[PDB]
């Protein structure tokens, strides 16, 4: 829920940071992005909003 | 949309002008999400279509 809501924080005030945010490479975190970490962790309602 | 029900109090024919903007704003709404262009657009206009509405 966290997550769903700083995603959709991020998209009330600029979509393309947002964007900057999702396709980031995160080093500490095995190198992999946002998209891969949420889709290991099954959340749904990530994935299914406007942005990502 | 804070502009448009601003003129819609001041003027006559008010009954014709939230129907005829409820025609232009909804027909807008997907005529541009064929686009589909910053979908954020699409679904707060759709949401002026029900305010309007």
């Amino acid at each position: 829920q966290l997550a769903v809501e700083l995603l959709d924080q991020s998209y009330k005030q600029d979509e393309q940071l947002a964007m900057k945010l999702l396709t980031y490479e995160l080093k500490n975190w095995s190198n992999a992005t946002c998209l891969q970490l949420a889709v290991a962790a099954k959340h749904r309602d990530f994935i299914a909003h406007t942005c990502s | 949309q804070k502009m448009a029900l601003f003129f819609w109090q001041h003027g006559e024919e008010a009954m014709a002008k939230a129907l005829v903007a409820c025609k232009l704003c909804k027909a807008m709404a997907h005529e541009a999400s064929e686009n589909d262009m910053v979908d954020d657009i699409s679904q707060e206009l759709n949401h002026n279509s029900r305010d309007f509405g």
